[PDB]
RNA sequence: ACUCUGGUUUCUCUUCAGAUCGCAUAAAUCUUUCGCACUAAAGAUUUCCGUGGAGAGGAACAACUCUGAGUCCAAUUUUUUGAGGCCUUGCUUUGGCAAGGCUA
């Protein structure tokens, strides 16, 4: 009734390897440490791909939420509970 | 630890020449004497003033209400 | 997946993928004192994650006590090991591996089996009786395993509806119970950043009974699901301990307002808790379904016609929901086991750290090199196939992949107590069914067939063909010493096979037995208590030799002992009258044989940092203190070998020519001893003199090894010997009234009480006393017969104290079948030992010497 | 928000004293009304109803829109409209001409 | 009901701030809010120029934060 | 809100705020219009299709979704 | 309400009903809060007794269940060697009914007794103008003697909070009946049950279950004994 | 927050029930074991006392509590906008797309 499956599936990913695509087109994969219930997704270990083609290593990164156009979550969780 | 509208009252105890960042407008900022903020960091600011980067003609704005769903970065000086 | 499993609120599927990611993986240990609420926490956690399997309403459903023995006795007998998959207090699911142990302190060895597997431990308490005899020794050896602890305050119900405590005084008996766990573990550690409180979220309050439990912060998320605003977790930083709330500024302070306000924890926890349970309890018809309604919970018409119990535990199952804070606190506070991969190679890997393994085991990766480990066996219920239980550290282990098993004397240079079996199949373990897998990465648990074959206690499982510097983890350092004694013969004697054949399981079963045959072919076995020598009984006689077996009275391995220095320089030449020995016998300085054993000095240090202790602890010259050769008769055992040979009289590379013979010599012969054939204890052999030969074939191995042996005998024989005896430790947890009951059972039996002291918020009495394990045989027995079930005691091994009698004393007989006074029961100890070893009737301190 | 009263009618002394007012003016008036609009475009119409999101109702309306050739400025009919409030820059009450 | 972000794991750290309009800056974290508006020590802006501009205490509004990375190990 | 309810499972074409394609396998959503999608391959234009797997869109960036093809077995 | 109806087949009750019924049946009821009364004196202990042909001292005595090994017949092997045998205290009746696979050789049809539950510790309330939470006597005093967050930071109970129960007391005037009606005996610790023949109601079967009280005559003491005998025969 | 099930009691029948079918406990018979069988044990069968469930049939009064189902949010973080306009190439499906630079 008051928080959502999708966060639910956000909280899931803590831990695992999740690639965050951002609002100015930067893709970061990498260890999804902690998310909340606005997306802010604390990462660590990431590999960036920025617009050009690019590709960094940024060891601690804490994505603001808004920005975030959408999240590759393993397919682990599609067995997840609360997709069921 | 400071809490950043507790800095923005410090800085119109202050009265600094802040200058504000725009969302989105990186060429113009604007400097200013703060006064009042609310729970939304609108700003007014006294002697506000555009700065471009490319042009750099700095025109005076008087006392401004910056709002604050267009404020990026309050830097002083 | 290809198994029928039962209906979970998970999907295995999701268990199996939270097996990949190991930082979603927690191995915990459930462990505690006897009945403390361990496997009924479980049962909770199975009803919470199995909606189908529910507990009966008269009966609690076990769900791991899954052994007969453990059915008919109710006391947890062996470790079952638990697999679920359970969600956090924000949602979040974790994998759980728990291993649920048993409680009985006889039984302490199983947890320690699972206490290797696992990277923390949730000690349970009753919230009744409070820190009780295996509490405190789980404690200890939770924190001397390097594991993290967590605490979970079962059983708060007593509190509620057996003491009848007022809330405030009921917090009062938490937080003494809390302190009490923080004493201990500063007790037993140097350290003091594991401090154990609920505002840390260490310690989970829990009733087992009614499925009752909550850290601070899941109590503070039944707050923040009830009312929306508030942040819980800042909440469940105020909850406890000495903050009040102020409801005029909405506050909580410090400072008490009003003069009568309750704290935190009593106003916005307890007193809701006792609220629903006196609203269960008493005022069922009148007023439940009000209170019902304002806590949230709606009943159907069916579910308030159940009766009390029942109805308690339906009603906190719907107010606190899954158990959420049990793993908020197991998440938060026990390792990952990624993170304690690290202290868990540093502590039980042989190679250490900074091996090649070592590094590859701590980053706990599944394409990595096998190293698995396994400290239990499981046997299937036909008796015949074991299944050996353990965590994979790296790699990935997979059914049908041929595997390399290294037994527990493996080392390096002595590879031949591996073997290389294929493994059969692979199980995740929970307790009543198991999950058949394909494969289990690293940082998991796995039940594995096919490897049990080479193993007897202990195994590290690596792989073939890589892996050649691949060493053991350590063998289990047990809590407690197995010192109860029964010989065992079949009835009829033509079925000595199938007994062997189950002596054998037994040795696999049980961690900590130790099966031998002694010299007059008499089948032994060590266990730690006789409840725990009764389920081995009953295990070898019904589930593996379905033979019947004659035991005999239950008697204790002795320790030998000196009292003063030995009275003539004792020597011993070879077979080839080279290499003559000369040592003396001394008894070690007080408190040295605990530090020996408690690994307080190690003979793998360096000569000067074991000199230097050895000068500042025990006032020894540090001539006599950087020659200290060996141990005793492991490398940690209460006996020392020191060398006072001057570098005038003898050759130094000389002596170091055959320092590894005269040590093996010594530690074999600390290792029987001449007394009763049973193990030197607290004496200091100094080689006084050391003829050695000059050629390496004269000198060496077939002789220089038992003539050690016989100059160790005999510098022990001519050094006064004492038999030492073990003393149990017993905690009585009797009722007030029934101490002076407690003290006249325990006046027949020669134990000495240490204290009787009040259980502080219970109405109960805990007697500690010390009687001898000789002692023991029914002491239980006649302390809950006497005092009519009431008083109650466990008793497990404390320390060795020497028989009142002395040994070798041929002016004292002894009428066969009589219960001997005490100024020579060491002289009835030490030759019916004597006589069960088949020995000779006496020993004569000059029967190892080369005069006669 | 200090005023959490259930009998909120706050909102249309927004509309008759506050600055939505000038459309409840043109729900009253029947005035047309010319609309900046945020892909540069023009509303011009007569809102018949709207409210705090400045969502609209119009009915009648040209809408004006340029075109690159360098801009000629084209234009097409439309019945009736709901338009969503946040998608305007302006509005405007068409000036007395007279 | 704003719960605010997680970053006591980034307070008194180094790090770079990346702002909308593909800007940058780097500074000492020194608190936030529920909306995330950041108060920075030691600020230094780092423009796309390439000349490093040291400003000091500043104060960022969340709206135009797109990442934080912690330049300093935590 | 039963009108998306009625869409779970179904393989669905979001179109996106940049342009871009997500034809996934519609598993959840919530009051901001978050989607969970499994199997989600994206379509952008030239042709090309990009297998992502468990995409978490937020509903910021959303604008469109259509159905592509009934639910698997 | 009460009863099913007017078969009389199931009951359910009030709990001030089982409460003032549990204190009109006192005088039935012997108040162990346990079965840790019990120990070595339950029904497997006596099935254990019986098939070892032991005698529990307050308990029954039966034929014995096989042949028993006649211990002037073994013939003095190694493993019987009472030389060997090191005697401490004597290896009781008891001692093979509480560990028979320990103490017995050949334990056929034996029967695992129940170990320790854990004590009840229920404490019996004399007065009603007691709170039913009240710190007896009986309960040993707690002698008194923490992370806590500063009293200036700004977390605030928002306005529509309080505890869970505030307006609920903490005990009510059967709240104390009912935690005893928790630690009643059956059919007292039920407050539904379907109805029993008269026949079937033994009113003094938890009597002779119990042990004989001291100072009774032998021949009570052989009744109770009997009782048992044929309680566990039945059993 | 509007609508359709299901009831409860009692009498009887039928079938299943190794589940404490019974929080109680009988008797008979057979076999075995020792005594030398009320004062004795084992195993098995049977009968009784008399249960639970399901199904069915009657007849008494209740009919929508319960078990279900059908039936107040524009100010950063999502849904009341940083949106729209210019320049080069690859192809133009000559509509324009893609990438980048911009300007606001
Ligand atoms: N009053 C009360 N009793 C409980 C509670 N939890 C368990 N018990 C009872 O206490 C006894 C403890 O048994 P278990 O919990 O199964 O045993 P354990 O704690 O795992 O300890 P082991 O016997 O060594 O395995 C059981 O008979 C339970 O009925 C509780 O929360 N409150
Ligand atoms: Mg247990």
């Amino acid at each position: 009734m008051s928080i959502g499956v999708p966060i639910k599936v956000l909280h899931e990913a803590e831990g695992h390897i999740v690639t965050c695509e951002t609002n100015t087109g930067e893709v970061y994969r990498g260890k999804l440490i902690e998310a909340e219930d606005n997306m802010n997704c604390q990462m660590s270990n990431i590999t960036v791909t920025y617009r050009d083609g690019r590709v960094a290593q940024l060891e601690q990164v804490y994505i603001r939420g808004s920005k975030i156009r959408f999240l590759i979550l393993p397919d682990m969780l599609k067995n997840a509970p609360m997709l069921k | 630890m400071v809490q950043p509208i507790n800095l923005i009252f410090r800085y119109l105890q202050n009265r600094s020449r802040i200058q504000v960042w725009l969302y989105e407008q990186v060429n113009m900022r604007i400097e200013g004497c703060i006064i009042g903020f609310d729970e939304y960091m609108n700003l007014v600011l006294d002697d506000a003033e555009e700065i471009h980067s490319k042009t750099k003609s700095r025109k005076q704005l008087g006392r401004i209400m910056l709002k604050g769903d267009n404020i990026t970065l309050l830097q002083s000086v | 997946m290809e198994q029928t499993l039962p209906v979970t609120v998970y999907e295995m599927d999701f268990l199996a993928d939270l097996m990949d990611n190991s930082e979603l993986i927690r191995n915990v240990t459930l462990c505690g004192h006897l009945h403390h609420g361990k496997t009924c926490f479980v049962d909770c956690l199975i009803e919470q994650t199995h909606p189908e399997i529910r507990k009966r309403y008269d009966q609690d459903l076990c769900y791991t006590d899954i052994l007969f023995t453990e059915q008919e006795r109710g006391v947890g007998i062996k470790s079952t090991p638990v697999t679920v998959v359970l969600p956090d207090t924000k949602g979040k699911s974790y994998l759980f591996n728990i291993m649920d142990t048993p409680g009985h302190v006889n039984f302490s060895d199983e947890v320690t089996a699972g206490l290797r597997i696992s990277d923390g431990v949730v000690l349970f308490i009753d919230a009744a009786e409070g820190v009780m005899l295996n509490t405190e020794r789980l404690i200890k050896h939770a924190v001397q395993e390097r594991l993290a602890v967590t605490v979970c305050i079962n059983k708060i119900d007593r509190l509620i509806l057996e003491l009848k405590l007022p809330p405030t005084d009921a917090y009062y008996k938490l937080r003494h119970i809390v302190d009490e766990v923080n004493g201990l573990i500063s007790m037993y550690s140097t350290d003091e950043n594991l401090i154990l409180s609920p505002l840390l979220g260490n310690v989970c309050f829990s009733s087992s009974q009614y499925s009752i439990c909550f850290t601070l912060g899941s109590f503070a998320k039944i707050y923040a699901d009830t009312f929306g605003d508030i942040n819980y977790q800042e909440f469940a930083k105020r909850l406890w301990g000495d903050i009040y709330f102020n409801p005029k500024t909405r506050k909580f302070t410090k400072k008490a307002p009003t003069s009568s306000s309750q704290r935190s924890f009593v106003e916005f926890i307890l007193e809701p808790l006792y609220k629903i349970l006196a609203q269960v309890v008493g005022d069922v018809d009148t007023s439940l379904p009000r209170t019902l309604d304002e806590l949230g919970i709606h009943l159907t018409k069916e579910e308030l016609k159940l009766n009390i119990r029942p109805l308690l535990r339906l009603v906190c199952k719907k107010f606190f929901g899954e158990f959420t804070g049990f793993v908020d606190m197991c998440v938060q506070h026990i390792p990952s086991p990624k993170v304690g991969a690290k202290p868990k190679i540093e502590h039980t890997y042989t190679g250490g750290v900074d091996s090649d393994l070592g590094e590859a085991m701590s980053d706990c990766d599944p394409d990595g090199p096998l190293m698995c480990h396994t400290t239990k066996m499981y046997s299937t219920d036909d008796g015949v196939q074991f299944h050996a239980f353990g965590r994979v550290l790296s790699g990935t282990i997979h059914a049908g992949q041929p595997v390399k098993v290294l037994g527990e004397n493996y080392t390096l240079e002595d590879e031949e107590d591996s073997q290389i079996c294929t493994v059969g199949r692979l199980w995740i373990s929970v307790a009543r069914y198991h999950i058949e897998v394909n494969r289990v990465p690293a940082g998991n648990w796995v039940l594995i067939e096919g490897v049990d074959q080479p193993i007897v206690k202990t195994a590290t499982i690596t792989e073939p063909r890589g892996n050649e510097e691949a060493q053991i983890f350590r063998p289990l350092k047990f809590n407690t010493t197995s010192v109860i004694k029964i010989a065992v013969e079949p009835v009829n004697p033509s079925e000595l096979p199938k007994m062997l054949d189950g002596l054998r399981k037994v040795n696999k079963s049980y961690p900590s037995l130790t099966t031998k045959v002694e010299e007059s072919g008499e089948h032994v076995i060590l266990g730690t208590g006789e409840l725990y020598l009764d389920c081995v009984m009953h295990d070898l006689r019904k589930m593996y030799s379905e033979i019947d077996i004659k035991v005999a009275d239950p008697v204790v391995t002795f320790c030998e002992t000196v009292v003063e220095t030995s009275s003539l320089k004792c020597f011993a030449e070879t077979p080839n009258k080279k290499n003559k020995i000369t040592m003396i016998a001394e008894p070690l300085e007080k408190g040295l044989a605990e530090d020996i054993e408690n690994e307080v000095v190690q003979i793998t240090w360096n000569r000067k940092k074991l000199g230097e202790f050895f000068q500042t602890k025990y006032d020894w010259d540090l001539l006599a203190a950087r020659s200290i050769w060996a141990f005793g008769p492991d490398a940690t055992g209460p006996n020392i070998l020191v060398d006072d040979t001057l570098p005038s009289e003898v050759d130094k590379a000389l002596l170091g020519s055959v320092k590894d013979s005269i040590v093996q010599g010594f530690q074999w012969g600390t290792r029987e001893g001449p007394l009763c054939d049973e193990l030197i204890r607290n004496v200091k052999f100094k080689i006084l003199d050391a003829v050695v030969a000059q050629e390496p074939l004269h000198r060496g191995g077939g002789q220089i090894i038992p003539t050690a042996r016989r100059v160790v005998y005999s510098a022990f024989l001519m050094a006064t010997p004492r038999l030492m005896e073990p003393y149990y430790f017993v905690e009585v947890q009797a009722p007030a009234d029934c101490v002076s009951a407690v003290y006249t059972v325990l006046a027949r039996r020669r134990g000495h009480v240490t204290q009787d002291a009040p259980i502080p918020g219970s109405p109960l009495y805990t007697i500690k006393a010390f009687i001898p394990a000789i002692d023991s045989f029914g002491f239980e027995t006649d302390l809950r017969t006497h005092t009519q079930g009431q008083a109650f005691s466990l008793s497990v091994f404390h320390h060795w104290q020497i028989v009142p009698g002395d040994p070798l004393d041929k002016s004292i007989v002894i009428r066969p079948l009589e219960p001997q006074p005490a100024p020579h029961l060491a002289r009835e100890f030490m030759i019916k030992t004597r006589r069960r070893k088949g020995l000779s009737e006496d020993v004569s301190i000059s029967k190892f010497f080369d005069d006669p | 928000e200090m005023t959490p009263e259930e009998l909120q009618k706050r909102e249309e002394e927004e509309f008759n004293t506050g600055p939505l007012s000038v459309l409840t003016q043109s729900v009253k008036n029947n005035t047309q009304v010319l609309i900046n609009c945020r892909n540069n475009k023009k509303l011009l119409g007569r809102v018949k109803a709207f409210d705090r999101h400045c969502n609209m109702v119009l009915e009648n309306v040209k809408e004006m829109w340029t075109e690159v050739s360098k801009p000629v400025n084209k234009d097409r009919y439309i019945s009736k409209m709901f338009l969503r409030g946040d998608s305007v820059i302006v509005v405007l009450r068409n000036p007395l001409i007279a | 009901k704003a719960h605010p972000p997680e970053l006591k794991k980034f307070m008194d750290k180094k790090l770079s701030l990346k702002l909308n309009g593909g800007r940058h800056v780097q500074g000492i974290l020194r608190g936030f809010d529920p909306f995330m508006n950041l108060v920075i020590d030691e600020c230094v802006e780092m423009a796309t120029s390439g000349q490093q501009n040291n400003i000091g205490m500043v104060v960022i509004r969340g709206n135009s934060i797109i990442m934080l990375e912690a330049l300093e190990r935590v | 809100s039963s009108k998306m309810l009625q869409h779970i499972d179904y393989r669905m074409r979001c179109i996106l705020q940049d342009g871009r394609i997500f034809i996934g396998t519609f598993k959840a959503f919530d009051k901001h219009m978050n989607l969970i999608l499994c199997d989600c391959d994206e379509f952008r234009k030239r042709e090309e299709k990009r297998v992502l797997g468990l995409v978490l869109l937020r509903g910021e960036n959303l604008v469109s979704m259509t159905v592509e093809g009934p639910p698997p077995k | 309400k009460y009863v099913n109806g007017s078969t009389y087949q199931r009951w359910q009750f009030t709990l001030p009903m089982m409460s003032t019924l549990y204190r009109l049946a006192n005088q039935l009821l012997t108040d162990l809060v346990d079965d840790n009364y019990f120990y070595l004196f339950d029904l497997k202990a006596f099935f254990t007794s019986k098939a070892l042909n032991m005698a529990i001292p307050g308990g029954p005595k039966f034929e014995p269940l096989v042949r028993d090994i006649n211990l002037q017949d073994e013939d003095w092997n190694e493993f019987n060697d009472i030389n060997k045998i090191i005697i401490r205290q004597p290896i009781r009746t008891e001692y093979k009914i509480a560990f028979p696979y320990l103490y017995n050789n050949l334990p056929h049809h034996v029967h695992l007794t129940w170990y320790h539950t854990p004590n009840v510790v229920f404490i019996k309330t004399e007065d009603p103008d007691l709170p039913a939470f009240y710190f007896d006597p009986l309960i040993n005093p707690i002698s008194h003697r923490e992370p806590l967050p500063d009293d200036d930071e700004e977390f605030e109970l928002p306005e529509f909070v309080e505890p869970f129960l505030k307006d609920t007391p903490l005990y009510t005037d059967n709240t104390a009946n009912g935690i005893a009606l928790l630690w009643a005996p059956r059919p007292f610790n039920l407050r539904s049950g379907r109805t029993r023949r008269a026949l079937d109601i033994p009113l003094v079967k938890n009597w002779y279950r119990e042990h004989c009280p001291a100072g009774q005559p032998v021949k009570v003491r052989v009744s109770y004994q009997k009782l048992l005998k044929y309680y566990v025969l039945n059993a």
